[PDB]
């Protein structure tokens, strides 16, 4: 069984994107009123689930197989899961989903007009290699427009959730594309006050990773919790 | 001062995180192995239980669309980490809201006992996350059950709670199912009786 | 018939791409040595057809029908079509074609991996209006690998010929999408030495235009060469 | 100095320059009305001809992408501007070369005569335009007869080329496919013969 | 025998000096008028050989010692082989050449009128170690003209061979000295356009490595294309 | 976009190549272990061959100062990476062009035949390296044997050259040394017949 | 992007918008002519009604400072765009809330069903903007009829609304006024209640 080894640095709740932001409509009725009350780590929240033994199929990182070809942009999606202290997150789970190249996702609640793809499901998991690295291979996702304000369009994501080693460090997010125009309208992106912080969200052409006449990829690095040693307790 | 890196900004999970998360209710296909709502087989130690709750926004209004985490100690009070499906008890489970009903279940055992960091005694809790659409970043919480007063009286981190009316929330109401030993556990997002999160 | 009544701003040829660029490789052998020959204008080159009467299919704009729904991001593409003296060009001709949203070509030639869309073709034709506006409704077409460098990638574009009211007006070119990262990498893109004109290539998202819950738009304006009367001949 | 708006700049047709302007070509469906390589019906008046060439790179290789556009007088040596299908004659048409074969055909009639601006006679010519994947701007040229030395030889252009040597690049030569009179336009873009271009 | 599981980041030809560079005008008729072609990576060019096994002399990488002693200034040149990645390249070979203290080369065709130094050859030879560290001891070679333009002069070079993991690898260069005045006039550095990529080319002073009363020291690293594992291939 | 450590620039080898290369060649003492031009021992199985060429500039003059390093497989389509004077057969070798005669020499084996990564099979072919003043930066080629012409006409990397003829620059003409099998090599770096060179 | 020339941004109304918009109200002689509060004259076809209602803060206190427009379709689903004091019918008004009653009336006929974009009949209602001191733009919302229920499920702007709770806050109370027929439509700014406001 887990033990109570470590301590986890702090969140900043200036950093992420504050509970109540109002041009994201939703969210009005879907914050708290009330402070959140700070609690002291303890083996409750300093220990999570260690995926290593869960049986992975062998296309659950590969959405081009793992629902004839999709159609769309043929893109690999890697990188490395560290923590604030620029340490490797090793076995770690890394979950995403997605849109097809039309912005349609795989949801019976989604009624867009772009139709869906055939042979594309969207759902991807990766567990973390010793050196913190995932990848997936894809399709790039179109935006899509949502009932938010009249004209309001998602620039292209892919959702990823990320364990970690404790429930401390579990997230979930969206990574966007380098240079889409999309990206300053959003008022999800826009949740974050800080541009330095959505820059950290924007994926990098990564034409090193890419296959020549077949796909390019795209680097996205994650930065989890830093972990440390308990001490002087 | 010393700043480390960065960590990487939460985003809500959006209305289809079914789709990456809770494949069954995406209402898609799944796959050989699936984190899901039964953490414990009919074959594991200690007093089976089935949760069940529903989530209500600042209107008093149903979430349709919430996708939740748990963490609990085994009936003995140790977490079990190593996730497997062979597990007769897995620490680790993840629900969600029905489109309709909109209704969590979770099919567990009562938790044992864990001591705080200073070596005191926490009454039995369930740790949760909860995600949705127009959550920003996933809400902390605690079930407590409402047969433990004994304990609950005594939690260190109940305890922190400065109004005693706040800490009512977060006490799961015992009740039955088929004859099944049931606790439900409402989540008020906002407003009257708010649920109490944390941060940590 | 038609009628020498007219003369043409000189082309800037340091403006527009040199016929020797070596990184775009086929370049090489398809570039002439000698000189051009430069010509004062006549009746032969201040003509050019008009396209007025010719019967258009009411579909001919729209790549979204003119071939089920395609796969891919449903956009508009729509601009003006003006003279370096700021004059609309009414009555023009404009041809446009493009790849999927793979970035696969409707062509024998295309071998790229990416499928076809079973519902798109890739072509289009509108005449300009009195005020010299066209508009077309198709996909987002995805970028391309080409056999130039080892790993070469054309950044999504559309092409485009547009006729004008001369043969010493008519144009070919290609429009690339605001803040694509695969711009300054392409060889063809630099086939034009000044960064200015590689601006004048890119199409601007335009919220304005777009219809909400439905498609984006993209802005695209045309200058073709200033015509003027004779004078003191 | 005076600037006015810059001119978009061009940009290569690229390899698949058919699906766009030569459809049947691109071994795709055409459309109602497509502008081809027939500008004369057999009913308009003047001398019937066919014309025919390649295309040859700097290596003395065969361009099997190329496409080409005309513009021509009629008989009368009238421009007729107004394109329609139901014309007996028009004055614009296109052309491209085969992917196997590599040769381009039009069907027209013999050029009339016309003045340049300062009011001289210019020999019969066909103005043609060529572009092509590789060719980042297209290549302005012009197809004259050599049944026509006595017109050739005032032409005002063709004596614009300092060098005779080169004026013969821009001659046809005329033969007879099927027992029809045809001429014979090669162009090379680069090397030895290379094809005299123009700027205007 | 040698495995195909890496693949090397495309070369940057336009970093790396053009093969028409005319002030070089030796470059003019040893220069391909056609473009290369570009082939995918095969067995053939991701592997090369290893020399571990080559039997190094005890002096082969110490010219003070491995032909009296050179008149000249004593110095150490010492660096490491990284690829792109900033991995080491261990046990790879390293050849250098170069002139004497005069600029005299021990080779038939150099007939400059410094003398050659009778205790001293000008090559050297040497393995890297487990960390991609290499060491040279050798005199610093002078500046010599050439009959290129009518007052050419090469700054002060060593010439440097790298093997590397692979044939793609394999690299030929010049090491140049910090602060030579004759660095910016030379023809050859000026055959690279990018002046950032000259300075890749320039040893620095390295006090921390010299031998007091001794010898002076120079740092040069060198970089190799960098190499990743095949993927989705 | 990432960008990695860019890659250490390349510089013309110089006219003295020969002295940190090829030090028999260029005249000076050679040490114990030298890289040369027998890749083979005579016991070593596979056809032993004996390959020879020049280098011209694009006047057609002969390039006296080239240095060039091959890699090839051996009889068994194999590459012997381990570089070592006791084997009986080296995959790696070194030449350089005589400053007289200015030809080069190789003493190898007909490699064997190996797979692309697509594992489509490569005609037996040397991966061949040019080196010299001049040349800022190596040129990379191929020999291909004209006794393979099958496999020759199979090849997925011959057959990565548009123009045919561009072929027959990478094929060696067989023949006979002293009733020795030989294959000539001519190596054209610019102009007429210009050998094709690749990038990878 | 594209961006166009910014809209002039609005600013509150104040609490002397009566003196330019509402004369009889201001307690000022009016001219000639005036938008007022009748939109149908006696002999205009259709059902006459008597439209009134308050308006509440967030306190529940009334806000006897505001002024409304609206903008109807006439009897036969018809807009009236040519204001004219002469028609019998105008689909423009203007009515404003009494500083003492607090309450604002409107004399008009029940609407015409018009469809929507898409050719989707809207049910009956009235389009109304309210400006008063301390609304920094103007609030839009619609006005629908309860006895018009069979319609009002229908309705694809109602049904735009999630929360079906919030719908009934749209939905004008039949009622009768000196035997006549009319209609109560309060408008609650702020908390309880909250009337639901548009944009478009
Ligand atoms: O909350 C919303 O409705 C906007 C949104 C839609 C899809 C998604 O994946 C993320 C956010
Ligand atoms: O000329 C080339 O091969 C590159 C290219 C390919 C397609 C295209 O549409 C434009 C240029
Ligand atoms: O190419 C040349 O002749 C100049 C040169 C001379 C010596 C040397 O080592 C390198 C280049
Ligand atoms: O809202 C207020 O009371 C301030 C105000 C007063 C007069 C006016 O005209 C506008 C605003
Ligand atoms: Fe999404
Ligand atoms: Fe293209
Ligand atoms: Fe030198």
């Amino acid at each position: 069984p887990a033990q109570d080894n470590s301590r986890f640095v702090i969140r900043d709740r200036n950093w992420h994107p504050k509970a109540l932001t109002p041009d994201y409509k939703t969210s009005i009725a879907r914050s708290p009123r009330q402070a959140l009350v700070s609690i002291p780590q303890s083996i409750s929240e300093t220990t999570g689930p260690n995926f290593s033994h869960l049986g992975f199929g062998a296309h659950d990182h590969d959405l081009l197989l793992n629902f004839g070809l999709p159609i769309g942009e043929r893109i690999i999606v890697a990188g490395r899961v560290v923590d604030q202290y620029g340490k490797p997150v090793p076995n770690t789970l890394v979950e995403m989903w997605q849109a097809n190249a039309g912005g349609r996702y795989r949801h019976k609640n989604d009624r867009y007009l772009a139709p869906l793809d055939p042979n594309f499901g969207g759902v991807g998991r990766c567990l973390t290699d010793s050196d913190g690295y995932y990848s997936f291979r894809t399709i790039k996702p179109g935006p899509y427009p949502w009932r938010n304000g009249p004209n309001d369009w998602r620039p292209a994501h892919i959702h990823f959730g990320i364990s970690g080693p404790s429930i401390a460090t579990k997230l979930i997010t969206q990574l966007y594309f380098e240079g889409d125009p999309l990206i300053p309208m959003c008022p999800i992106v826009k949740s974050i006050a800080n541009p330095e912080a959505v820059q950290q969200l924007i994926a990098k052409l990564d034409m090193n990773n890419a296959n020549p006449m077949d796909c390019l990829a795209y680097r996205f690095d994650i930065v989890l919790r830093g972990q440390r040693k308990t001490h002087f307790e | 001062p010393i700043e480390l890196l960065p960590e990487t900004p939460s985003q809500t999970a959006g209305p289809y995180v079914h789709i990456g998360l809770a494949l069954e209710a995406a209402g898609n296909p799944t796959r050989d192995q699936e984190i899901w709502n039964r953490l414990a087989k009919p074959d594991a130690p200690g007093e089976h239980i089935l949760l069940l709750g529903q989530v209500y926004d600042g209107n008093g209004h149903l979430v349709r669309d919430s996708f939740l985490e748990v963490w609990q100690a085994d009936a003995n009070g140790e977490y079990q980490d190593a996730y497997n499906l062979e597990n007769a008890f897995n620490s680790f489970g993840r629900t969600a809201t029905t489109f309709d009903a909109g209704e969590w279940t979770l099919h567990t055992v009562k938790p044992g006992v864990v001591n705080n960091a200073a070596g005191v005694p926490m009454a039995p809790h369930i740790n949760i996350s909860l995600f949705a659409r127009g959550i920003n970043i996933h809400l902390h919480t605690r079930l407590y059950f409402d047969d433990e007063a004994q304990a609950n009286a005594k939690c260190p981190v109940l305890n922190l709670i400065e109004q005693p009316q706040r800490r009512e929330t977060l006490i799961a109401k015992r009740c039955e199912v088929d004859g099944k030993t049931a606790y439900r556990f409402d989540i008020r997002i906002q407003g009257e009786g708010e649920t109490v999160f944390f941060d940590f």
